[PDB]
C-alpha cells in the first residue's frame, strides 16, 4: 500500500491567464483651474466623475483591436511573461 | 458553553437591578442571566455572536471603558414627564416580554437605560409600561442595540458624521436642507471613539489583528479538580471561570501553575509540574479597527 | 380618584412597602415576604410620581 | 447593456430582478485596502453620441 | 439607611447623590422640607443633605423609599 | 518568455506601474473627449 | 479554507448583517490572505476576507 | 493492523522495555515536582473514570500518571477531578497508539532528523531566531535498542 | 414591487372583482409609477397600476 | 483549612484508613468492608501530601 502527497518545493506561486480583448486606453493629465493634482485614466465611451463634473471620452474609432491565442504569466512582485501555447481550462499532462 | 467565560469582570449587571448577583456579577459556565443570555440566541444580535469574546455594554461600562450618561436611567416613574425618552423613540427596537428595564448607548457616546415602574414590562417596541397581573419579570435589562465594545486609546475628538445626500440621521441634525425629505427608518451602522460622540457610516470596513495580551486567553479549571479551587467530591462534570493575572508571565514571578496551549506557551510560562488552570487562545479575540 | 399610593410606614420609621392606584405592590427588600399610611395628597407632580413625599398620615 | 432591467423604477433603484453579466466587478484585495471598481459603457455617452 | 446625627443626612451615590428627591419630616411625622428646598430650609452638597425629632427621606436608584436613622 | 517580446508584430509588454500587459499594435483611433459641468473658480484670481 | 473557496455569491456573511434582507443587486466574495504573525493572526493558516 | 504485537504494557512486562526512573511520579506525592512535563507536550484523550495512564517517555522507557485515590483523569489527562459515587477502572488507558516487539538490532547511532523542524515534542533539534510557527502535529516514531 | 414585475397575466387583481368570473378574452397588467409626495403617496418606493 | 488527612491508626500499629479534607476515603486493602488517629499537621510539604508523617495524635 503506497499513501502519496505532493507538497510545494518554492514558496511562491504563478498566475496563468489569457487576454480575451484588447482596449483602448487613454491617460489625461487634467491641468485644473489654479492647480494641475489631476491625472485620470479611461477607455472608450467611459466617463469619469472627476471634480467639477465629469469628463467622457467617446474614442469612435475602434473600441477593440481583436483577440490572441497565446497565455500570459505573472509572477507578483516580479512581472509577466508570455507563453505560446493556447489557454487550456483542463489540465494536460506535460504542459503547463 | 465557552462564550460564558467574558473577559475582563463579566459583570452584565446594570445599577438597580441588583437582584441577580448571583449569575450575573462575573458571568461564569454555571448560571443564567437574563441580561446576557439573550445574546446568544440563535439569530438575534448577529453581530456580536461573531465577536462573541469582546465585551458587551455593560461589561464596558463597568471597566470603565464607556460612561455612563447623566441621569444614567431615568426613571419613568419619577421621570415621565421630562424630555427623556427622546434618543429611543428615533429607533426602531423589539424587546421580548417580561422585561422591566433597557439599555442602549446613546448620542454622546455614553449608556443610558430606560426602567419602567415596578411591576410593569415594556411593550414589544420598548416605548411603553404595561401591567400585567402575577407576571414575574426578568431581573435584568434587555441590550436595545446590537453593538460589541473594547479598550481603545486612539483619540477620536476631530471624528464626526460624515454621510452623503442625508439631511438628518438618528438624533444628529446633518445640516439644513428645504424641499422634499424622503423620510424612512434605515439600519445604521455606528461608531464610538475616544473623547466623541456617535459617529454613523455609510460602509463598515473593519478588521481584526491578534495578540497576547491576558483578554485574549480563555482560562478555565475543573470543578472538583485535585489542588485546586473547589476541590471537593462533584456529583457533575462541570467547569469553572480562571483568573489569568495569576498565571507567571515568561521570566517573571506568579502565584498559580498555569499550562495551556501553543499561543500561551508562547507568551506566558508553562509549567512543567501539575497545573492549576488550562488557559487557550480565544476564539477570536483582538483588536478590531474601523476604517 | 388622583393617582394615589397608599404606602404602609412602622416606628418601633421604615417605610414597608406601597399599594399603587393600579394595584401593584411594591415591598421592602428585607420585609419583601406603631403603623401609619400616609400618602403624597397635595404635593402632586405632573412630571413624576414622587410617593414618598409623605403627607396625611394614618 | 450590461447591467438591464425591466422598468426605470429597477433602473434607478439597482433593483436584483436586473439582468447583467457574469464578472463586471473588479477586485483589488491588496492588503491595506480594498479596491472594487469596474469600467461601464456610460449609456447616456453613447445616447448623445 | 441613611446615616444621622444643622442636621445632616448623608447617603450613599443610589440616594441624594443621584437623585433630589430628598424630604424632612418632624416628629404622625410632618413633612416640612420637600424637593430639597420646597416648603409648603434645606440644601444638598455631593452625598450629604443639610437642613437648617427630624428624620430624612430619600429615593433610591432600585425605586424604593430609604429613611434617615433619626436625630 | 519575460515581456519585452514581439510575436507576429504585436510585441507585448509590461504597462505602465506593472499593472499589465500591453500591445503595440499599427493603428490609429479618433478621440472626442466631453466636458460637462466644469465649474472651478475663485475670487483671489482677480488680481492682475 | 473549505467554506473560504466554495463561498456562493449569493450568500451574505455574517459579519454583514445589518444589511439583512435588500433589494439591491449585490454579489459576495471570499479572498485568501496571508496568515501568520506578520499578516496579524497567530495562526499560520491562510486568513479570510 | 498489528494486533498480533505486544502492547506497551507486554513490552515491559517481558523486558523489552525498561521503566523510567520514578516509574510513576504520582499526583498525590508528587504533584510538586517537574513530571508532567513530557505528558503536557501530548494532546490526549482519555475516557472517564481511569485513574492512571501510561505512555512512552523521551528516553524510550515507559512512565504513567497515576491521580490521587478516587480522582480520575480528566478529558486531557492534564488534570485529576473527584466525583462522588465514582466507580474507577482497575488500569491504565494506554495514551499513545503503538505496538511493540522484541529486537537486537543496535540504534547507538540513531537520532531525529526532520527537516525545517527547531524542536518536536520535547527534543530541542537546533536552535533558530525569528518566526517560528508553533503547531501541534501527529508524528510517528520509533524507539531502537 | 416583487409581486409588481412578476405578475402573471391570467391573474387578476383584488381591485377588479366586479368583473369575477368571465368568459372574454382578458388580460392583466401591473405597471410601477412614481413613489413620492409629488407622486401622491407618503412612500418614495414605486406605486403600481 | 489546610489540606489535611485524617487517618485511623489501631495497636491490638497498622493503619485502616484516611478521610481527606476533600472527602475522599481510602481504606486499607484488607479492611476495606486502642485506637489513635493522627495527622500531619505541622510538617507539611509543598510538593506533595505525605499524610503518612504522622504527629499530633490522638
Ligand atoms: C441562493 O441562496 C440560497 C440561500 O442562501 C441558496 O439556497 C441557493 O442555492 C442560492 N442560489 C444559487 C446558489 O444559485
Ligand atoms: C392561470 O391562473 C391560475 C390561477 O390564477 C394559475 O394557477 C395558472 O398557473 C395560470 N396559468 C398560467 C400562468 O399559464
Amino acid at each position: 500500500f503506497v499513501h502519496t502527497y505532493l507538497q510545494s518545493v518554492r514558496k511562491e506561486a504563478l498566475r496563468v491567464f489569457n487576454c480575451i480583448d484588447w482596449v483602448h486606453k487613454l491617460t489625461l493629465e487634467i491641468t485644473d483651474f489654479d492647480g494641475s493634482v489631476s491625472t485620470i485614466d479611461l477607455g472608450a465611451s467611459s466617463s469619469r466623475f472627476t471634480n467639477w463634473g465629469s469628463v467622457s471620452l467617446s474614442l469612435d474609432a475602434e473600441g477593440i483591436s481583436g483577440s490572441n491565442s497565446f497565455s500570459f504569466i505573472e509572477s507578483p512582485g516580479k512581472g509577466y511573461a508570455i507563453v505560446d501555447e493556447p489557454f487550456s481550462e483542463i489540465p494536460r499532462q506535460g504542459f503547463l | 458553553p465557552h462564550l460564558r467565560n467574558r473577559p475582563g469582570k463579566g459583570h452584565n449587571y446594570i445599577d438597580g437591578m441588583t437582584q441577580e448577583d448571583a449569575t450575573c456579577k462575573p458571568v461564569t459556565y454555571a448560571g443564567a442571566c437574563s441580561s446576557f443570555d439573550v445574546l446568544l440566541e440563535k439569530g438575534k444580535f448577529p453581530l456580536f455572536q461573531s465577536y462573541a469574546h469582546h465585551r458587551t455594554l455593560l461589561e464596558a461600562v463597568h471597566d470603565t471603558i464607556i460612561a455612563k450618561a447623566d441621569p444614567p436611567s431615568c426613571d419613568l416613574q419619577s421621570a415621565h414627564g421630562n424630555p427623556c425618552m427622546k434618543e429611543k423613540l428615533v429607533m426602531k427596537t423589539h424587546c421580548p416580554n417580561d422585561y422591566q428595564s433597557a439599555h442602549y448607548l446613546n448620542n454622546d457616546g455614553k449608556m443610558a437605560s430606560v426602567k419602567c415602574p415596578p411591576k410593569y414590562e415594556l411593550t414589544e417596541d420598548c416605548n411603553f409600561c404595561r401591567q400585567m397581573t402575577g407576571a414575574s419579570l426578568k431581573k435584568g435589562s434587555y441590550p436595545l442595540q446590537d453593538l460589541f465594545c473594547q479598550s481603545s486609546e486612539d483619540d477620536g475628538s476631530k471624528l464626526k458624521t460624515k454621510m452623503k445626500g442625508v439631511c438628518e440621521v438618528g438624533v444628529q441634525a446633518l445640516k439644513k436642507c428645504d424641499g422634499q425629505l424622503s423620510t424612512a427608518h434605515e439600519v445604521v451602522p455606528f461608531a464610538v471613539f475616544k473623547n466623541s460622540k456617535k459617529v454613523y457610516l455609510d460602509k463598515l470596513d473593519l478588521k481584526t489583528e491578534e495578540n497576547l495580551l491576558p483578554d485574549s486567553f480563555v482560562c478555565f479549571e475543573h470543578k472538583g479538580q485535585y489542588k485546586g479551587t473547589m476541590d471537593s467530591g462533584q456529583t457533575k462534570r462541570e467547569l469553572k471561570s480562571f483568573d489569568i493575572s495569576q498565571c507567571p508571565k515568561i521570566g517573571g514571578h506568579g502565584s498559580k501553575k498555569c499550562t495551556g496551549d501553543a499561543a500561551f506557551c508562547s507568551a506566558y510560562e508553562c509549567t512543567a509540574q501539575y497545573a492549576n488552570a488550562y488557559c487557550s487562545h480565544a476564539n477570536g479575540s483582538g483588536i478590531v479597527q474601523i476604517q | 380618584s388622583g393617582d394615589y399610593y397608599w404606602s404602609w410606614i412602622r416606628q418601633p420609621l421604615e417605610w414597608i412597602g406601597y399599594i399603587s392606584y393600579s394595584g401593584s405592590t411594591y415591598y421592602n427588600p428585607s420585609l419583601e415576604s406603631v403603623y401609619y399610611c400616609a400618602t403624597n395628597y397635595f404635593h402632586l407632580h405632573d412630571f413624576g410620581d414622587l410617593y414618598w413625599y409623605f403627607d396625611l398620615w394614618g | 447593456g450590461e447591467i438591464r432591467c425591466n422598468s426605470e423604477s429597477s433602473v434607478l433603484s439597482a433593483h436584483e430582478s436586473c439582468l447583467r453579466a457574469p464578472n463586471l466587478i473588479s477586485y483589488k484585495p491588496m492588503i491595506d485596502q480594498l479596491e472594487c471598481t469596474t469600467n461601464l459603457i456610460d449609456p447616456f455617452v453613447v445616447f448623445e453620441r | 439607611a441613611l446615616t444621622q446625627p444643622t442636621i445632616s443626612c448623608t447617603g450613599t451615590s443610589s440616594d441624594i447623590g443621584a437623585y433630589n428627591f430628598v424630604s424632612w419630616y418632624q416628629q404622625a411625622p410632618k413633612l416640612l422640607i420637600y424637593d430639597v428646598t420646597n416648603r409648603p430650609s434645606g440644601s444638598k452638597s455631593g452625598n450629604t443633605a443639610s437642613l437648617t425629632n427630624y428624620y430624612c427621606n430619600s429615593y433610591t436608584s432600585s425605586s424604593h423609599v430609604v429613611f434617615g436613622g433619626g436625630t | 518568455g519575460s515581456l519585452p517580446q514581439t510575436r507576429n508584430d504585436k510585441t507585448f509588454a509590461a504597462s505602465k506601474g506593472n499593472r499589465g500587459v500591453q500591445a503595440f499594435s499599427k493603428g490609429s483611433v479618433q478621440a472626442d473627449l466631453t466636458l460637462m459641468f466644469d465649474n472651478f473658480e475663485v475670487d483671489f484670481v482677480g488680481a492682475a | 479554507v473549505n467554506r473560504c473557496l466554495s463561498w456562493r455569491d449569493n450568500e451574505t456573511s455574517a459579519e454583514f448583517s445589518f444589511v439583512g434582507e435588500s433589494t439591491t443587486m449585490r454579489e459576495n466574495k471570499c479572498f485568501e490572505q496571508c496568515g501568520g504573525w506578520g499578516c496579524g493572526c497567530f495562526n499560520v493558516n491562510p486568513s479570510c476576507l
